[PDB]
């Protein structure tokens, strides 16, 4: 679940899915357009009250 | 058929260091700024690579049946494509299944079948003088196939093969490995001008095939060529001439090994650990 | 339908070998016959209904 927007990002044709330092996907192709996305969560962080 | 091959000149085996080469990509994730570890089959750095050439000046033709010690790390320097292929097996004698990968000038072809080799295998490019033209006149591998499992050819390219005079300007890099009856492979295709011995420099190579072959492998020859020509006088055994080309040998080892990606995916340094001190310092930092 | 009923050792994952030599049971090779103390490793199953 989260956000998917465009990116730009190299890949490399044997490569599908991109990882951070996290480990968690941040990078995928899309399977029908070979466009690359990037998803982020959707609880931007802090909000205070 | 096949002929044995006489017109031979032995040497000492000649010996090279590998310094930084033999890194391959260790999986197909897109990882970009980061430094990552990992331990896996690898040519420990500063390495003593084993080194035959074919070269005519003698003519020393080398090319006996090497161990395959759980990998081997194969680097030509070559200028006419004299290396065109490779055999893996065990006994290589038709009692056991072989691998045989094999570029005859039209298409690369991979077979995994029950071969009857030669003790020499070979293949004959042959030079004409009604058109200055060399082309590839012989196929001398295996006397025989049988029970013949996997099977893969590409499709048809047209190629240089001539022989060309001067300074070695391809080098074509080759990790090979045998992993739970998977037979990985892994290039990198890169132009030099270098002469001597292995470039100075650093290069990570890419996943290639993944061939499922399922096959006990413990020992491997290289395939090399032969020109043919008016010049060379004598019968198929001795009328023949190498052309001037290499390939050096490294067996993989288990290390533990840093690696260094750049913004756009690539590697661009590596650390091999447990070589020196300092290196064991990178390492643990 | 056959099995390899003996072998040296055993198989490492995903590995064929259909090679049909014959498995030196004894201490004395037999030099690719059978006989006594060497076997032919592939036996077949008898699949009756
Ligand atoms: C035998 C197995 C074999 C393999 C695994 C192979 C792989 C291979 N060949 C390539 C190109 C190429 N490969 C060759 C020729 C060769 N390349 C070799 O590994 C060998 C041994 C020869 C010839 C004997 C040539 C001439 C090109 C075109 C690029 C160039 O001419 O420099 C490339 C890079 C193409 C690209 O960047 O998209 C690969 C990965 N070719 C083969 O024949
Ligand atoms: C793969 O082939 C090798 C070579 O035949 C096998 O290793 C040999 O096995 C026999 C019988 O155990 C021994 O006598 C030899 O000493 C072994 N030689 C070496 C270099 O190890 C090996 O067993 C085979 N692997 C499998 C899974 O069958
Ligand atoms: C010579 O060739 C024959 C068959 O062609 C082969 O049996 C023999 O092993 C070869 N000997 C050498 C030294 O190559
Ligand atoms: C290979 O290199 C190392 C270090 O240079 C050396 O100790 C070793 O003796 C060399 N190999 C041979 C067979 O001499
Ligand atoms: C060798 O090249 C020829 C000509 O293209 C081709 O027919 C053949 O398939 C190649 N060898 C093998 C084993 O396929
Ligand atoms: C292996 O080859 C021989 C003769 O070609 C044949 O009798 C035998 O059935 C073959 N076995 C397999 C598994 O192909
Ligand atoms: C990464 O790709 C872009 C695309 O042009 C290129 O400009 C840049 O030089 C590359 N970065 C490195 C370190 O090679």
């Amino acid at each position: 679940t989260g956000v998917l927007t465009e990116s730009n990002k190299k890949f490399l044709p044997f490569q599908q899915f991109g990882r951070d330092i996290a480990d968690t996907t941040d990078a995928v192709r899309d399977p029908q357009t070979l466009e690359i996305l990037d998803i982020t969560p959707c609880s931007f962080g802090g909000v205070s009250v | 058929q096949c002929v044995n091959l006489t017109t031979r000149t032995q040497l000492p085996p000649a010996y090279t260091n590998s310094f930084t080469r033999g890194v391959y990509y260790p999986d197909k994730v897109f990882r970009s700024s980061v430094l990552h570890s990992t331990q896996d089959l690898f040519l420990p750095f500063f390495s003593n690579v084993t080194w035959f050439h074919a070269i005519h000046v003698t003519k020393r033709f080398d090319n006996p049946v090497l161990p395959f010690n759980d990998g081997v790390y194969f680097a030509s320097t070559e200028k006419s494509n004299i290396i065109r292929g490779w055999i893996f097996g065990t006994t290589l004698d038709s009692k056991t299944q072989s691998l045989l990968i094999v570029n005859n000038a039209t298409n690369v072809v991979i077979k995994v079948c029950e071969f009857q080799f030669c003790n020499d295998p070979f293949l004959g490019v042959y030079y004409h003088k009604n058109n200055k033209s060399w082309m590839e006149s012989e196929f001398r591998v295996y006397s025989s196939a049988n029970n013949c499992t996997f099977e893969y050819v590409s499709q048809p390219f047209l190629m240089d093969l001539e022989g060309k005079q001067g300074n070695f300007k391809n080098l074509r890099e080759f990790v090979f490995k045998n992993i739970d009856g998977y037979f990985k492979i892994y290039s990198k295709h890169t132009p030099i001008n270098l002469v001597r011995d292995l470039p100075q420099g650093f290069s990570a190579l890419e996943p290639l095939v993944d061939l499922p072959i399922g096959i006990n492998i413990t020992r491997f020859q290289t395939l090399l060529a032969l020109h043919r020509s008016y010049l060379t006088p004598g019968d198929s055994s001795s009328g023949w001439t190498a052309g001037a080309a290499a390939y050096y040998v490294g067996y993989l080892q288990p290390r533990t090994f840093l690696l260094k990606y750049n913004e756009n995916g690539t590697i661009t340094d590596a650390v091999d650990c447990a070589l020196d001190p300092l290196s064991e310092t990178k390492c643990t930092l | 339908y056959l099995y390899r009923l003996f072998r040296k050792s055993n198989l490492k994952p995903f590995e064929r070998d259909i090679s049909t030599e014959i498995y030196q049971a004894g201490s004395t090779p037999c030099n690719g016959v059978e006989g006594f103390n060497c076997y032919f490793p592939l036996q077949s199953y008898g699949f009756q209904p």
